């Protein structure tokens, strides 16, 4: 069990921190979570299992004494990652820029010349989009997209 | 969920639609434009000699994808920079002899040129050179001077010379250096355009049954005869092929379809039209030519732009070095014939697709866009080149909406 680039699971940006990690208290102390494993730059933090002598109330002060520093001082290319396990669960907290665009109002081919997307991500994407994931927020239909990096000139 | 993403991703995007079919008409739109940006390229320089040096850093010896070759060649073929007459069959002879086609200058051997032979070849400083690498001339004294021929010879290199008393012996001289393993195709000289057109379709590796083989197979050679008869030697360098005629009345006569008619006994099939460009359009559309060469059951889908003899025939030969390009692309092997990304269901034969080059320097015919259109696959364009400058970008601009990138 390791978490890296291109598998399944959840990823927060470091303007979401705040918000990422509160769910990461609560759910460990509403006996949701059971163990997680904390990771800088892919190398291994601390383990904090309930059951090792240990308890929900301090995980959850744990948890957020260990990362509170790292994850306010996050450079381009620093990420923390967890394995959150609930009886399994993966993330990856990392300090990108978040630019949201509402359609129905910055077009496709502006967006295009400035960063490369990769096919076989948007190929998938189309395809569930129309026929053969996508989430419904607040009367809207948003998308996330990552894109590989920015457009040569 | 279901996707965690690189370290480095500069910017998280959100897509933000009251309807979902808006979103899949942006969707679309950037998948359309991400592979639109990226597949289409250009290759170019201010001459036409460093024009053929990029194309050939590009695809021969680079460690880049896309590429023809990823390692070392042993043969090189050198044409000259005003040597259109001399040298346009020397397609598929670079093809066959897996080189890649290099513009010297009559006179000097650039610098330029020199230090590409060098490169392409991994010849360096520590290593002696042999006759282990060749470097086929093809042209006279008008195309290649013994100044350059002499200067290649001094520094250790095999050179073989492809030359006759005229263009059409030196064409013979050329198309006898390319295995006839029985087909061929026949150019008048009158129209040089029409004969690039069928350049990328001579210099293709292909098989015994019109499919295509990168391994113990052949490319078809090109003749260049008056157009009058047929004389002594082409008659004997034609023996039971399926010759192919290129071009219109003007370019070669029906006297010269009939004397073939009777020296090879088979009929001639013949392509042609009013224009240079809707002679090309009718050589794309052919069935035998790109769609049936596919051991995939893929269209086409790689495509190359090229600039025509409207303005000056001799920016045609921007066409010419690209055809061995265009021949064999979509698949980059290596010094053992192996397929390869960095390194290396997917074989070779299965994954090549061969590219069209389109001849047009300032705007587009209605017949090579039908027959564009003809030949594409439902997926849609995958890969485009511009070779050159000088073209158009309403040209570009067409091919762009034609092939969906």
């Amino acid at each position: 069990s390791k978490v890296e680039t291109g598998d399944q699971g959840y990823t927060v940006v470091q303007s979401k921190y705040k918000k990422a990690v509160e769910q990461l208290q609560k759910g460990l102390l509403d006996g949701s979570i059971t163990e997680i494993k904390i990771f800088f730059e892919g190398t291994l933090a601390s383990t904090i299992k309930v059951g090792a002598e240990l308890s929900a109330e301090d995980a959850s002060k744990l948890l957020f004494t260990q990362v509170d520093n790292k994850l306010d001082n996050l450079g381009d290319g620093d990420y923390v990652d967890f394995l959150i396990s609930s009886g399994i669960t993966k993330l990856r907290i990392l300090n990108a820029k978040e630019e949201t665009i509402d359609i129905d109002a910055k077009t496709a081919q502006d967006l295009a010349k400035k960063y490369v997307f990769n096919k076989t991500d948007l190929n998938t994407l189309y395809r569930v989009l129309n026929g053969d994931l996508v989430e419904e927020v607040s009367g809207k239909y948003q998308v996330v997209l990552y894109p590989e990096g920015k457009r040569v000139t | 969920k279901a996707s965690i993403a690189d370290e480095n991703s500069p910017v998280k995007l959100t897509l933000k639609s009251d309807k979902k079919k808006d979103l899949k008409d942006y969707v679309d739109d950037l998948r359309t434009y991400n592979n639109g940006y990226s597949n289409a390229i250009e290759v170019a320089g201010e001459d036409r000699i460093e024009t053929a040096i990029a194309l050939s850093q590009k695809y021969y010896n680079s460690d880049d994808e896309n590429a023809i070759f990823r390692d070392s060649v042993d043969n090189v073929v050198l044409v000259g920079g005003n040597a259109i007459v001399d040298g346009l069959v020397a397609s598929p002879l670079a093809s066959e002899k897996k080189a890649p086609l290099l513009l010297t200058s009559k006179d000097k051997l650039d610098s330029s040129v020199k230090a590409e032979i060098k490169r392409v070849m991994n010849i360096k400083s520590t290593t002696g050179i042999n006759t282990s690498k060749k470097v086929y001339l093809a042209g006279g004294v008008n195309s290649i001077s013994k100044e350059v021929e002499n200067e290649l010879k001094d520094m250790g290199l095999k050179v073989t010379r492809l030359a006759g008393d005229d263009r059409y012996e030196t064409s013979l001289k050329i198309a006898d250096e390319v295995g006839l393993d029985d087909k061929a195709f026949v150019v008048g000289g009158t129209g040089l355009a029409d004969a690039m057109s069928i350049a990328p379709v001579a210099s293709q590796l292909r098989n015994a049954n019109g499919k295509m083989d990168l391994a113990d197979g052949d490319a078809t050679p090109i003749v260049v005869v008056d157009g009058k008869t047929i004389n002594d030697d082409v008659k004997d360098f034609l023996d039971d092929s399926q010759v192919d005629i290129i071009g219109g009345e003007n370019s070669v006569s029906k006297d010269v379809e009939n004397a073939i008619d009777d020296a090879t006994g088979k009929s001639p099939d013949r392509y042609s039209g009013d224009d240079r460009q809707a002679t090309n359009a009718k050589v794309i559309k052919e069935s035998s030519y790109y769609q049936d060469n596919l051991n995939n059951d893929k269209k086409v889908v790689n495509f190359f732009v090229a600039k025509d003899g409207s303005t000056k025939e001799d920016q045609l030969v921007d066409a010419l070095a690209a055809a061995p390009v265009a021949a064999n692309f979509g698949v980059t092997l290596n010094s053992d014939g192996k397929p390869v990304d960095k390194d290396g269901d997917n074989d070779k034969n299965k994954l090549v697709s061969p590219a069209p080059i389109v001849l047009a320097t300032d705007s587009l015919s209605s017949d090579q866009s039908v027959s564009i259109s003809k030949v594409l696959d439902k997926d849609n364009g995958e890969n485009l080149v511009q070779v050159g400058k000088g073209i158009a970008t309403s040209v570009i601009n067409k091919l762009k909406d034609l092939l969906s990138m």
